[PDB]
């Protein structure tokens, strides 16, 4: 913000109020259209009685998950217990509406970024750790050394990606060589979509995006038809559905991410109308998460950290140090383009016999 | 409170819970295979309630006691019942819940409903999915305060706000 | 600099997102029925104990956390490279090397010794 | 340059290990140690700045003999486990980094280099090396912590993080104590003594000649480039040598002995720093380095554990060269002419007297003739009967080399005139 | 000049700390406080003098990092098979 | 400025406070973490943004996992295991606490100094130079010194 | 360490309970405990007719039903020593092996289902109705069939069974590949 406006304390109050209450709206409604997406995979139709469409039904669920009773543990110490969901849910809405999403002015006449700060990207992957808070102390917070031993499991799993998520932000800071959003954003409005520019960075940012729950580590652990679910199987009232609601808000944060970052959100040499078109990408993504969440199986824990601790952050590094070099002595991007494009038939060839 | 005290937030609140009832499968015996039957595909159960088999009994609601119970699996039950959330209704499937089935031994126990108190029982063996789908239809419209007995007497929407955990 | 009025904007942020979040919390802990604890005392699975005692856990999840955090320290420092890099020059770059190397060689020793020990 | 190999060699060893069986890094870490010795002496007495590293006069005489120190200790270990050489290793460019820098923020790091390998090597796990690692972890990270936020308010005080900025009023006074609380305390000056009973005690013999020498050279190495008031001095020395020499006598267990005693040599050489003399205190640190390194190797080749006085006894009759050997390491650090160790203290004191500060001298000579007590205890013990302990022999390797170091001592002996020109300042 | 005076009372906090506490791992964690109260001082100074005090900071924050991790290592490595954590009962080195 | 400024300050001595206190270990590093938040709200409020962000990402997140996952594996089901002789001590560290917060007030007040000079709000941007600039060295020396780190940390817990 | 991995909680597809003695993560051993459902057959058939007892059989393995009925069908058929015309032989063929299709589908679903994820279920179960519902036709119920009976099948099979195990038989070559 130094070639953005910065709009009055009230004016940011109400945007964040609409944007909050947006995203419990956006969570009701997108659990929905998520579950009958899946129904529909599997050959069969979702809800679609409680009139008029099924579209009243998460209206049904959620007023049944209020109007119950208060399962409060004896074996868990009182304040943590909760406390627990309600860290989970603050850090998990915190910075989705940091990302941009038309060009100045067009919320009325203001802004439709909520804040834009002056470091972006640190105060995302900050946020990013502050759920792994959550996590494991829900687990200790019951105080069943069950639960204890799957929140440890859970924590462990996401502290790994996490720092991989770092080293495959890098490259695409390199380009444009500002941190926040927006510059990456009007970067790409010229220069064109960094998931061209820096296709292994992209890649592995996708599948750290996987850790954020998204299916595909999956064991995370569950409770079903396993050892048990870190967090939650303790919890019953509006706090469990706090829980879950949380994880959906991670799951379309990221799906609006990889848009924003790789894709150019509001980018678009077709036209550029600002919400429009934004839209449009977090729903290819959605999309594309659901066909693997139904699709493919799950990794069994063991292999869950040899996959990315071992194999992920070396494909990072290898990036990171490769394009540094490129941008360190500010040759032609074409060099990386030639990359790209070569990791990309090497990626492409690999599913291919 | 308790959702009880305006007439029309109280019917509100009973259509909330009655036509969000997510069911805890208590797999057992026999039955149990064509109650998961239930879900997949030529029938349904995920267009009233929900397709979710709670992933616990503590965040569950209606229980369905499906199978054979033997007497050294009651006190697990009679515990496993225990721990739901304060509405809470048990739907006894098939025969051998029900009545102990054709089983009469020292083995197993005749009616679950000794145990844990029963709403809705649904005779059959194994009662096929479309009837199942009729129990849950009647444990519905029991909640929401329209029940009859043959004597023409109505009943409270749970019948376990009654006996409960003392 | 560049405005502090943006840092305040998230504090406002912040402010309201918790506010939703404990304005939800307190609606749905305040309605409810209840009966008093006599046996909601018990946790999942076999009435009371959940699975016998465990005491002690592996070394697994310390190991995964120390991890964690010396790579974190590299990150850290990893991304004032990050932004000018241009300024740098080539010299920049045989710095950046070389403090990767380093970290690179910690890693080897972790990875060719295990994660799951 | 000396840098260059051992930051070479501790990367390209790390990953070799792998390779070799554990005899081959030893092999290996011997080796390197004795290439940076090379690489120190081919460069003797020309000065490279880099800024940050800063290759002086003062550097090559202390790294000298913390690389000595350094190995000797690697030479006896046997045992598995291919750290037990590479941190060794390690913590030796640790204290070469620490000697040979000025700028506070990196002598931090320093410290740190040094200290971490440091705790870990407590470990060969026998009981109460896990104790000693502990006490020595958890004090050390409060001298640490002192050490990091006296640095700070340095930074208040002149403006600078290189030491040898002017200075002035109430906050540079405070300042400049807190910086030698660290320094302080690594070197074992009392009262921050407290560990260095119980550590020495504690911890495997081998891994004791390591920290008894070297730690307390590149320690005091850093110390030196402080500009210690001669007030705070007047109490350290007085602590020091006054708590060394008569708590001594109490025990009766040989590291606890040497630990104590090591107490009082910390308090003796911090007379040369009231003016500050690299070859006052340079001389010194080569006659309590080599007499203590030659004492310590003894007590390895008796057992690696704990051994009480009792055992000392007897020690010329199983061998003779050996009986001998740490027969005139002991009296060269009672300070006794014509051997070195008269020379070391003589050259300490003078500066003391030319600087002009008599009181704390005067105590200083009047313990160390408290001191013969405790020292003729072991000294003359070796003569007398055998008693049923052990003493496996140890290499034909080892054997000549403790003799060569007490012929160093007694060489320097009679004839100091030798080293005394070139351990200079310039050089 | 209140910040700064703030970090020498967040270092006199530490210290009680250090002397009171009677768990080992409590011990290590008051020493972290005292770190960051350094680490604030930096800072405060490093307004007046100029922009080396930040890059400092940085290296100190590592430094603490790293003997972090060590430490903590070792106070697992030690109890990881007794769990009185209390940071006497240490007595056995003594003479 | 002492408005506002007093609030923050406040909370920051109070946190400071209740990790000293509190008698049970998780209570303790959890008001602690609230601590380094309070702290990197300073870091950013004095013209030191870059620094705050770290402050979390490191210190907050980062080392005070660590902590954490410690005080789980062990338990710590009270954050003073002991009633011993040393219980005497408790008057004794209060006095000594005291000591060091006055020898030190001595040497910070009256102070003066400027605080003119801009930083320029320390973005990573005005950081570079410096940091591969004159201290690369202090920097590498950083990186050798994590490299020990992870090697000793290793060494200590499994026996390897 | 002790693990109680407990009786029907979360799942195991039983109601087996488990004590597992783990050292760290590498499981020792698993003492098996069972008893969670023994409803006692052998006793109460001791009290029923042959006759009846056909209704007892099939109460056992539900998955595979035909398969117990029929072995049981043999062996009193053998002691009282009738015959069984050819035509019998072939209908209990036809449901026997039609039969043990409805035990591998249900299993491969299961198998699918229990780890990995949702959707293999949804296939394993909708090729299973199909099996179901042509059961149904011939022996009224969709399991627990009562269409043996000491000597051979108790009645024709109806004219419709055949046609349509035709369509199914048409289906299954292609859909067990897509399983794989
Ligand atoms: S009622 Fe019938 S299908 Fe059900 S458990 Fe009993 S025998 Fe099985």
């Amino acid at each position: 913000t130094w070639s953005y406006p910065v709009d009055p304390y009230w004016m940011v109050a109400l945007k964040a109020l609409l944007v909050v209450v947006g995203l419990l709206t956006a969570f009701a409604f997108m659990t929905l259209i998520e579950r009958r997406l899946l129904a529909r995979f599997q050959v069969r139709m979702g809800p679609n009685r409680v009139g008029p469409f099924g579209l009243l039904q998460p209206l049904a669920d959620a007023i049944k998950s209020i109007f119950k009773e208060d399962i409060v543990v004896a074996q868990a110490d009182r304040f943590l217990f909760v406390l627990a969901p309600l860290i989970s849910v603050v850090f998990a809405l915190l910075a989705f509406g940091l990302i941009p999403f038309g060009p100045p002015g067009s919320f009325f006449g203001y802004q439709p970024w909520v804040i834009n700060l002056d470091l972006g990207i640190l105060y995302l992957f900050a946020v990013s750790e502050l759920a792994v808070y959550g996590i494991f102390l829900s687990g200790w917070a019951s105080g069943s050394k069950y639960s204890l031993l799957g929140s440890l499991r859970s924590s462990a799993s996401l502290i790994s990606y996490e720092l991989g998520l770092g080293l495959a932000l890098l490259a695409p800071v390199l380009l444009v060589g500002s941190l926040n959003l927006n510059d990456i954003v009007n970067w790409q409005k010229e220069h064109g979509w960094l998931f061209l520019y820096a296709f292994p960075a992209f890649l592995v940012y996708l599948i750290a995006s996987m850790a954020e729950a998204a299916r595909t580590p999956f064991d995370l652990p569950e409770a079903e038809q396993e050892l048990v679910g870190g967090y939650h199987t303790e919890y019953s009232s509006i706090k469990w559905a706090l829980f879950q609601m949380a994880e959906y808000i991670h799951f379309i944060t990221a799906s609006a991410l990889i848009p924003t970052l790789f894709l150019g959100g509001w980018t678009m040499p077709v036209l550029e109308v600002p919400y429009l078109w934004m839209f449009l990408k977090i729903a290819f993504f959605l999309f594309f998460f659901i066909w693997i969440r139904a699709t493919w199986f799950r990794l069994r824990y063991d292999q869950l950290l040899r996959f990315g601790w071992g194999f992920l952050f070396p494909l990072a590094l290898l990036w990171f140090l490769v394009t540094a070099l490129v941008v360190a002595l500010d040759l032609p991007r074409t060099y990386l383009l030639y990359l790209s494009a070569l990791s990309f038939l090497v990626l492409l060839g690999a599913v291919l016999y | 409170r308790e959702g009880i005290l305006f007439t029309t937030l109280e019917k509100l609140v009973a259509w909330g819970r009655s036509n969000s009832l997510w069911p805890a499968t208590f797999g057992l015996a026999c039955c149990a295979i064509e109650m998961m039957a239930s879900t997949d595909a030529r029938n349904d159960l995920a267009r009233f309630g929900s397709e979710v088999f709670r992933a616990s009994p503590r965040q569950a609601d209606v229980m369905i006691v499906a199978g054979r119970l033997s007497k050294k699996m009651a006190p697990v039950m009679r515990r496993v019942w225990e721990q739901m959330p304060d509405p809470k209704w048990v739907i006894s499937m098939g025969a051998c819940a029900s009545s102990g089935g054709m089983f009469n031994n020292y083995a197993i126990v005749q009616n679950v409903d000794s145990v844990v108190p029963v709403d809705v029982y649904v005779p059959g063996c194994p009662p096929r999915p479309e009837a199942l789908i009729y129990a849950v239809m009647q444990l519905q419209k029991k909640v929401r305060g329209q029940a009859y007995n043959e004597r023409g007497e109505r009943l409270p929407p749970v019948a376990a706000w009654k006996r409960t955990r003392g | 600099m560049a405005p502090i009025q943006e840092y305040v904007g998230t504090l406002i942020y912040v402010g309201v997102a918790l506010f939703i979040g404990v304005a939800a919390l307190l609606v749905g802990a305040l309605l409810g029925p209840k009966k008093p604890g006599r046996a909601k005392l018990m946790p999942y699975e076999s009435g009371n104990d959940p699975a016998g005692e465990v005491k002690r856990f592996p070394v697994h999840f310390y190991v995964v956390a120390m991890l964690f955090i010396l790579f974190d320290v590299e990150v850290a420092f990893l991304w004032p490279y990050a932004v000018s890099a241009g300024g740098l020059g080539l010299y920049g770059f045989l710095g950046v090397l070389a403090f990767t190397l380093l970290l690179f060689v910690g890693f080897l020793y972790e990875w060719w010794k295990g994660v799951m020990r | 340059m000396t840098l260059a190999i051992l930051a070479v060699f501790s990367v390209a060893l790390t990953l070799l290990g792998f390779v070799l069986p554990p005899q081959g890094v030893k092999r290996a870490t011997l080796l390197g140690l004795a290439l940076a010795l090379a690489s120190l002496l081919l460069t003797w007495g020309k000065p490279f700045a880099f800024g940050p590293y800063a290759v002086d006069g003062v550097s090559q005489v202390f790294t000298l003999l913390a690389l000595l120190g350094a190995l000797w200790t690697v030479g006896l270990v046997r045992s598995g486990r291919f750290e037990f050489y590479l941190l060794v290793l390690y913590a030796a460019l640790g204290m070469h980094l620490l000697a040979s820098t000025r700028h506070l923020l990196l002598m931090l790091v320093a410290l740190e280099a040094l200290s971490l390998p440091l705790y870990a090597l407590a470990t060969w796990r026998r009981g109460q090396g896990l104790e000693a690692a502990l006490k020595y972890f958890l004090l050390g990270a409060l001298a640490a912590a002192f050490f990091l936020y006296g640095a700070a308010l340095f930074y208040g005080a002149t403006g600078s993080l290189v030491l040898g900025a002017p200075g002035e009023g109430p906050l540079y006074a405070l300042a400049l104590g807190l910086l030698l609380v660290g320094l302080g305390f690594k070197a074992a000056l009392a009262p921050f003594h407290f560990w260095t009973p119980d550590v020495y005690q504690g911890s495997p013999t081998p891994v004791v000649l390591f920290m008894a020498t070297s730690v307390k050279a590149a320690a005091f190495a850093a110390l030196l480039r402080v500009a210690a008031p001669p007030e705070a001095l007047a109490l350290l020395v007085a602590l020091s040598v006054v708590v060394g020499n008569l708590a001594a006598l109490a025990q009766k267990e040989a590291k606890r002995l040497l630990a104590y005693s090591s107490i009082a040599h910390a308090g003796y050489m911090a007379l040369a720093l009231y003016t500050g003399n690299a070859q006052a205190l340079g001389f010194y640190l080569l006659t309590y380095v080599l007499a203590t390194g030659l004492a310590f190797a003894v007590l390895s080749q008796i057992s690696p554990d704990r051994v009480p006085l009792e055992a000392l006894r007897g020690l010329y009759r199983k061998d003779p060269l050996l009986g001998l050997a740490f027969l005139v390491a002991m009296l060269s650090l009672l300070g006794l002419p014509p051997l070195a160790g008269f020379w070391g203290k003589y050259l300490a004191f003078a500066e003391a007297a030319r600087a002009g500060a008599w009181g704390v001298l005067v105590l200083a000579l009047v313990t160390s003739a408290v001191s013969a007590y405790y020292y003729l205890g072991l000294g003359l013990a070796v003569f007398a009967r055998p008693e049923e302990t052990p003493f496996r022999p140890g290499p034909p390797w080892a054997r000549a080399a403790v003799v060569a170091a007490g012929v160093l001592l007694l060489a320097l002996g009679l004839l100091p005139g030798l080293v005394l020109p070139a351990l200079a300042a310039g050089g | 000049m209140s910040y700064l005076l703030t970090s020498a009372l967040l270092f006199a906090l530490g210290v009680y700390g250090v002397l009171t506490r009677r768990t080992a791992i409590l011990v290590f964690l008051s020493i972290e406080l005292m770190l960051n109260a350094a680490n604030l001082s930096l800072v405060g100074f490093a307004r007046a003098y100029g922009l080396d005090g930040q890059v400092a900071a940085l290296m100190v924050i590592a430094v603490a990092a790293a003997e972090v991790a060590v430490g903590l290592g070792l106070i697992v490595a030690i109890f990881r098979h007794r769990e009185s954590t209390a940071v006497d009962d240490l007595s056995e080195l003594r003479g | 400025m002492s408005l506002l400024e007093g609030l923050a300050l406040f909370l920051l001595l109070l946190s400071g406070v209740l990790v000293v206190t509190l008698r049970n270990a998780i209570h303790a590093a959890l008001a602690l973490i609230l601590n380094f938040l309070v702290l990197a709200g300073v870091y950013v409020a004095l013209d030191a943004r870059f620094l705050g962000f770290i402050q979390v990402i490191v210190y907050a997140g980062a080392i005070v996992v660590l902590f954490l996952f410690v005080i789980m594996l062990l338990f710590a089901a009270q954050g003073e295991i002991g009633f011993d002789p040393l219980v005497r001590s408790r008057p004794l560290a209060a006095l000594l606490a005291l000591g060091v917060a006055g020898i030190l007030a001595a040497g910070l007040w009256g102070l003066d100094l400027a605080f003119t000079q801009d930083l320029k709000g320390g973005l990573p941007q005005a950081l570079g130079p410096l940091l591969y600039g004159d201290w690369l060295f202090v920097l590498l020396a950083v990186g050798f010194l994590l490299m020990a780190a992870t090697v000793v940390a290793v060494a200590l817990v499994e026996p390897g | 360490m002790t693990l109680n991995v407990g009786p029907q909680h979360p799942s195991t597809h039983g109601v087996l309970r488990l004590m597992v003695t783990l050292s760290g993560e590498e499981v020792l051993e698993v003492v098996p405990h069972i008893g969670y459902l023994h409803t006692g057959f052998e006793k109460t058939m001791e009290h029923r007719t042959y006759l009846q007892n056909i209704t007892y059989t099939p109460r056992m393995d539900y998955l595979h039903s035909f398969a117990h009925d029929l072995a049981y069908a043999l062996a009193v058929e053998k002691l009282l020593g009738a015959v069984v015309p050819p035509r019998a032989e072939t209908i209990r063929v036809i449901l026997n092996e039609l039969s043990r299709l409805a035990s591998h589908l249900v299993f491969l679903g299961t198998g699918l289902l229990d780890l990995g994820a949702l959707t293999p279920f949804f296939y394993a179960f909708r090729e299973r109705e199909t099996i179901l519902d042509l059961f149904e036709w011939v022996t009224g119920q969709r399991f627990h069939h009562n269409y043996i009976r000491i000597g051979g099948v108790k009645e024709d099979l109806p004219e419709e069974f055949v046609p349509e195990l035709k369509k199914l038989l048409e289906v299954l070559p292609h859909r067990i590949d897509e399983y794989e």
